[PDB]
């Protein structure tokens, strides 16, 4: 009886994405002040 | 019973019967108990009668009411009456499914672990739209959030839109899963379905009627039952009824006892109810009331059987002292 | 009521699930296993009877077939024999109703 | 006109815990429907 | 069905049958294992014939 449940180490592959995501939004921010 | 003397000394369903015999026929009846027990049986060696049956061949007694199994042993040197109860042997497991509802199962398929894994990239999120355009921008941001998700800020719900579907699938997806491995359950299965798997132990008496009838059973079912109870270790035999009874009960429903019909409906009749009869009968038998052969008691004695069986009064009396008098009557009609 | 055993049978198929019959777990477990497989034995026997063999009084066969009948039982050939002419030979496997 | 389309500081929180309210019932709707589709049992 | 005898055993949508003579059909007659013997009572009284 499975009870097959979630893995941890398979949600992260989108908490990584997400980040990255976060981490080009503050290189985008940085250009738009200049000009 | 120290106060009392005589035959209202005992109680029960073939103290009942006693009467009910002696009134179709007319007798002055007594009730004694056996010397020794062991209902009947024969020695190897010595080749002498035991028990009750005993009793009738060699004259202590005139007649034997009770529980007597109605075999062939038997019926070669006793007059059988008519079966007054048919039974079979049949199967006891646990009550299942004891658990469970409650708020911490409210966060189980998204682990404990992805429930405080989320609400850091909440107010992470909540922090860069703080950013890329106090009290106004958080309610700015969660006006953002509960909808979906510059072209700074644009990307960030763009992101965020992605991270926030995948974890609403992946718990939709799985939330599934669990009611489909749910929807299978046996659950409450049949006599065959108890063999093919091993995850739940099951076993017999171990010397008793019903081990010998998985012994020389030339049926592909019952064999297969008792190729695996022969070899299973650990031993999956009891040394007494009480101990198979036992047994079941804190197995945590991972062991299963097999007995007479009977005797088994009758545990699932007494406290504190957690046993219960599944499935039918496996084989054909009976109980009867013996008398010495040639006995003018006898061919009049199984008449008078018959009759109590069609005027509804061995179905009575089976009613009374299983389920009138039994401590579990709530236990019975509302446990389906 | 029905008149027979036969329009007994052929009013449940026809009654779109409301009606049932009563009658013998014998004959009820034998239809579950014949064509188009649409009954159902439910819930457990009402009565305790049987069925035996008949042999007139004071015969000489009467004690030998009587203690013959109870060797085919702990031989398992009574029990063998209705599980090849109910469940083998019918046309509704016992395969069929666990899952296929 | 804010129930059809999910869900000031004190009307966003309104707006967000009722959002995560309802998905939880639109999931558990789709998530249970999925299990009955799957595995058929009959009703005695 | 998964690729097995006591898979093709267990179910009765898809039939099965042997040859009406030859040494296929006697195998499944006189042989005394669970699983070949219910292959054979099955087609043995399978109607219409297998
Ligand atoms: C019924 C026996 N259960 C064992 C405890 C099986 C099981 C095992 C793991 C997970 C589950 C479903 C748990 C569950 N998780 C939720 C997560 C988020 C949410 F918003 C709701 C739920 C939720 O209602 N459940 C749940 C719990 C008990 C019964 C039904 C459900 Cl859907 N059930």
């Amino acid at each position: 009886e499975k009870t097959s449940a979630l893995s941890l180490s398979n949600v992260a592959g989108v908490f990584y994405i997400l980040v990255g995501g976060l981490g080009l939004a503050m290189l985008v921010a940085l250009i738009e002040f200049c000009y | 019973h120290e106060m009392l003397e005589g035959n209202e000394r005992y109680e029960g369903y073939c103290v009942d019967l006693a009467a009910e015999i002696a009134k179709h026929c007319g007798f002055k009846y007594k009730l004694t108990i056996v010397g020794d027990g062991k209902y009947g049986a024969r020695d190897a060696d010595t080749k002498i009668w035991n028990g009750m049956v005993g009793e009738l061949v060699y004259g202590k007694a005139d007649i034997a009411i009770a529980p007597l199994t109605i075999t062939l042993v038997r019926e070669e040197v006793i007059d059988f009456s008519k079966p007054f109860m048919s039974l079979g042997i049949s199967i006891m497991i646990k009550k299942p499914q004891k658990s469970k509802p409650g708020v911490f199962s409210f966060l189980d398929p998204l682990a404990y672990e992805i429930w405080m894994c989320i609400v850091f990239a909440y107010i992470g999120v909540s922090v860069v739209l703080f950013l890329v355009s106090i009290f106004n921008s958080l309610w700015f941001s969660l006006g953002a959030f509960m909808q979906q998700g510059s072209l700074s800020g644009r990307i960030v719900g763009g992101v965020w839109w992605f991270f926030t579907l995948i974890i609403i699938s992946s718990y939709t997806a799985n939330l599934a899963a669990f009611l489909t491995v749910e929807r299978m359950v046996s659950p409450i299965e049949s006599a065959e379905d108890l063999s093919k798997q091993t995850e739940i132990a099951y076993g017999t008496l171990d010397s008793g009627s019903t081990k010998e009838f998985f012994r020389r059973s030339k049926i592909a079912v019952f064999d297969k039952m008792w190729t695996y109870m022969r070899s299973a270790e650990p031993s999956v035999f009891v040394r007494t009824t009480a101990e198979g009874v036992a047994r079941v009960r804190k197995s945590k429903g991972k062991y299963a006892y097999l007995l007479e019909s009977t005797m088994n409906e009758y545990i699932e009749q007494r406290k504190p109810c957690d046993t219960m009869k599944v499935g039918g009968n496996l084989d054909s038998k009976g109980y009867g009331i013996a008398t010495p052969k040639g006995s003018s008691l006898g061919t009049p004695v199984n008449l008078a059987v018959l009759k109590l069986s069609e005027q509804g009064v061995l179905d009575k009396l089976k009613n009374k002292w299983w389920y009138d008098k039994g401590e579990c009557g709530a236990k019975d009609s509302g446990s389906k």
